[PDB]
């Protein structure tokens, strides 16, 4: 209340000081069920372009 | 405070009517309230 | 499609096809699981002040 | 704390002054809040792009500043034209306006000068020392129905008097205070007693 | 079309002739006037960015603009409450209706508060609150309730003074005017049966008092017809 | 509470005038054992008005009453030089 | 990419509070009108024409 | 650190080993001179509207 008033003395009443809340607890990452590799690296290396 | 707010280009303008001029008026309002009542409001 | 949310359940049936629906504001409101294929609805927690 | 109305004239002044001196300490994505430190380091070409971000934050802040005074000083003159209506009517005359001239029966009003404000002193009347009485809407005397020319037909129980609406001052019911109209036939609550002739 | 301006009536003035009414009509009419909006608050840095800190780091280069916008919306939110207080905290006491309901035939029961419903509104206030609704958009379908759209810091505050509170206020208003007349507004309440109070309101419009006693049944039926037509007009889609 | 949960304030049942507004008719004050108490407010003093159809009440005295009322007059006249505020 | 979205969103906030304060002014003026109209129409019998 | 303004003596209580003193607006209202270490009130000149 002192900082949101920018005053060392805080007067009587209702004061909306903190506008905060909201909180991370865990972490879900869902990627699809894919396990195969693919030719994304072997289209650079060699001869016939 | 006032020289810090002066030195950024901001001014504070003085009134034309000072507070004594206001107190000259509010005395003279109350003087006709006692002596003339209300009759000075609608005319002489 | 990342962010912070509270993931609830879903019972009112659109059509078959695409991944996401999104709101009037264009942010996503309900999102596809890419493996199990149901919908988690994104609600937050603790928006607002003190 | 009745000057806290007028303190918030000073407060909503001085908050917005102390806001806009601190928005010069904002930098708006430039390297510096203060002007000449940009000018002491960089050539206009590339000092130009920092001061491009700087003045557009600065012009945004100052137009914002005026806009809250524009809503406030409109509300101030709306309060002032309210207040000048009191000095036209409550102060200058004796008005019939119920609680525009303060709570109670308004007698006169007095101005007292404050900084940025006038204290009004609504001198009003509040009645006191109340007492139950039995009333009648009309009294017929010789069959003809009499009604009061002013005031109310009142009784203590022993006697049927008349006093005014505002105040207990009982009078013997004469011809001179009461007008006769019609005969006592359509009146509910008629009282049959005398009417005095002087 | 060019607008028809009004009905023409060249009234026959004469220099010694004059018009005086021999009857009248008691009429009630309806004014509707707003008071104060939805109490609404918006967070800065949830609306402008979902949980980003470098959002706030770039925002503080601009500084704290939206904090004075929070000062602006809380100034809005306090003028909601003082506008509500200045239209309903104009009395001191709470005046209570008598159960014996003789009014000289003036059936008040449409504008009396209803104890049968737990909402203690009048019947026309129940029709009125059923008329104006929040069925306009999907925003207010769950910003009328407490579950809430997700909208990022945008919040709706409930008011301090609720509907049954101001219903109790206007019941106390209608009770104090209906029993004391106007005499409670200057101080203490001073009770008065209706004939002298309404007859001095005929003296307040500058005719006499006896014509009430002559025509009191006619103005009773004119009153009950007049409160019939306004709840039919509220029952209409006006 | 209907405006959300409050903590640190004592819930009491008794109705008083509203010192500090909270919301939904609930108000707050500082009770003297000193504690912040939270209460549904009082709307005012209940006056059962004793109506008669044939009787009135009449005052026999008075209290003349000066009441004080405060209205503002003017805003404080501030102005800037515009470019000097931008760039001295 | 961030700051243009920042300035558009904050500029939406200054546009919103200017239309909200002028709604506050007009419904404030109607509330003042309502207070005076109830205080003299309701709590007394005004002689003022219409 | 450049600029314009008048130089007066501060003759006031000053923080011992930085040269600058600052206001609310973070401009140098007081400087200490690097040659002789004496605290000088750099304020801008007499200006105004006309
Ligand atoms: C790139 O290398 C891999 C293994 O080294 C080989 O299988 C592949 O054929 C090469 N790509 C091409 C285009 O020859
Ligand atoms: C793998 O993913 C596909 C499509 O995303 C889905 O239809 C299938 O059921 C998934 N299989 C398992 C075992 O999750
Ligand atoms: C007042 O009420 C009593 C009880 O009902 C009744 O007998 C009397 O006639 C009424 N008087 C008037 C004037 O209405
Ligand atoms: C009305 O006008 C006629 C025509 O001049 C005149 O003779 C008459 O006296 C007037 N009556 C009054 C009451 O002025
Ligand atoms: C408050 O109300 C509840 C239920 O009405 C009651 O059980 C409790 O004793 C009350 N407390 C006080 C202090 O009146
Ligand atoms: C150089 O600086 C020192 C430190 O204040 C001072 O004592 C000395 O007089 C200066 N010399 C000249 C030539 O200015």
């Amino acid at each position: 209340t002192k900082c949101t008033l920018k005053s060392f003395t805080v007067e009587k009443g209702i004061y909306q000081t903190s506008n905060f809340r909201v909180q991370p607890t865990e972490s879900i990452v869902r990627f699809p069920n894919i396990t195969n590799l693919c030719p994304f690296g072997e289209v650079f290396n060699a001869t016939r372009f | 405070l006032i020289c810090a707010q002066k030195f950024n280009g901001l001014t504070v303008l003085p009134p034309l009517l000072t507070d004594e001029m206001i107190a000259q008026y509010t005395s003279a309002l109350l003087a006709g309230t006692i002596t003339s009542g209300w009759t000075f409001g609608a005319g002489a | 499609l990342t962010g912070t949310g509270v993931l609830t359940e879903s019972n009112k049936k659109f059509l078959p096809f695409q991944q996401f629906g999104r709101d009037i504001a264009d942010t996503t409101d309900a999102v596809r699981d890419p493996q199990t294929l149901e919908i988690l609805d994104i609600t937050p927690c603790s928006f607002g002040g003190v | 704390s009745a000057l806290g109305k007028l303190q918030d004239v000073v407060n909503q002044n001085a908050q917005a002054l102390n806001t806009l001196v601190k928005q010069l300490s904002s930098n708006f994505g430039a390297i510096s809040s203060v002007l000449n430190d940009i000018l002491s380091r960089l050539d206009k070409v590339e000092a130009e792009v920092q001061i491009d971000r700087l003045i557009t934050g600065r012009l945004q802040s100052l137009q914002t500043y005026v806009t809250q005074q524009l809503i406030r000083a409109a509300e101030i003159r709306a309060s002032a034209n309210l207040a000048a209506t009191k000095m036209s009517e409550c102060v200058l005359g004796q008005s019939k306006r119920v609680d525009f001239c303060g709570k109670g029966y308004h007698l006169m009003s007095f101005p007292q000068s404050a900084p940025h404000g006038v204290v009004f002193l609504h001198v009003t009347y509040v009645p006191a020392q109340e007492k139950n009485f039995t009333t009648a809407p009309a009294i017929c005397h010789d069959g003809k129905a009499h009604f009061p020319r002013e005031g109310v037909f009142v009784s203590n129980g022993t006697h049927w008097f008349v006093t005014q609406r505002n105040f207990y001052e009982p009078q013997i019911i004469t011809t001179d205070n009461t007008f006769v109209s019609g005969n006592c036939d359509v009146v509910i609550g008629i009282v049959n007693n005398t009417v005095y002739d002087p | 079309y060019t607008m028809s301006l009004g009905v023409e009536n060249s009234v026959a003035y004469s220099n010694n002739s004059i018009a005086i009414p021999t009857n009248f009509t008691i009429s009630v009419t309806t004014e509707i006037l707003p008071v104060s909006m939805t109490k609404t608050s918006v967070d800065c840095t949830m609306y402008i960015c979902g949980d980003s800190t470098e959002c706030s780091n770039l925002l503080l280069q601009y500084g704290s603009f939206c904090t004075q916008l929070n000062r602006a919306l809380t100034g809005i939110a306090v003028e909601q409450d003082k506008n509500t207080q200045e239209v309903f905290a104009q009395v001191k006491q709470i005046y209570k209706t008598p159960p014996i309901k003789d009014f000289g035939g003036f059936n008040f029961s449409q504008i009396l508060p209803d104890p049968s419903k737990p909402s203690k509104r009048s019947f026309i206030e129940d029709l009125l609150f059923n008329k104006v609704t929040l069925a306009d958009a999907g925003f207010i379908k769950q910003y009328g309730d407490c579950l809430g759209d997700i909208f990022n810091g945008l919040t709706v505050l409930p008011p301090l003074l609720t509907d049954e509170m101001i219903a109790q206020y206007t019941s106390a208003l209608l009770a104090g005017t209906i029993t004391s007349g106007w005499t409670f507004g200057a101080g203490a309440a001073l009770q008065i049966p209706f004939a002298m109070q309404m007859a001095y309101r005929f003296n307040g419009i500058g005719v006499t008092q006896n014509v009430l006693y002559e025509n009191q049944k006619l103005i009773a039926n004119q009153f009950n017809s007049a409160i019939g037509k306004i709840q039919d007009s509220l029952s209409s889609t006006a | 509470t209907r405006a959300g949960c409050l903590i640190g304030a004592e819930h009491v049942n008794n109705s008083y005038e509203c010192d500090i507004p909270i919301g939904a008719g609930i108000c707050a004050s500082y009770q003297t054992s000193q504690s912040i108490i939270a209460y549904t407010m009082s709307l005012g003093v209940e006056n059962s008005v004793a109506y008669s159809n044939n009787s009135i009440a009449i005052p026999t005295n008075f209290t003349i009453s000066v009441t004080t009322e405060i209205l503002p007059v003017s805003m404080t006249k501030t102005s800037v030089d515009c470019t000097m505020y931008i760039c001295g």
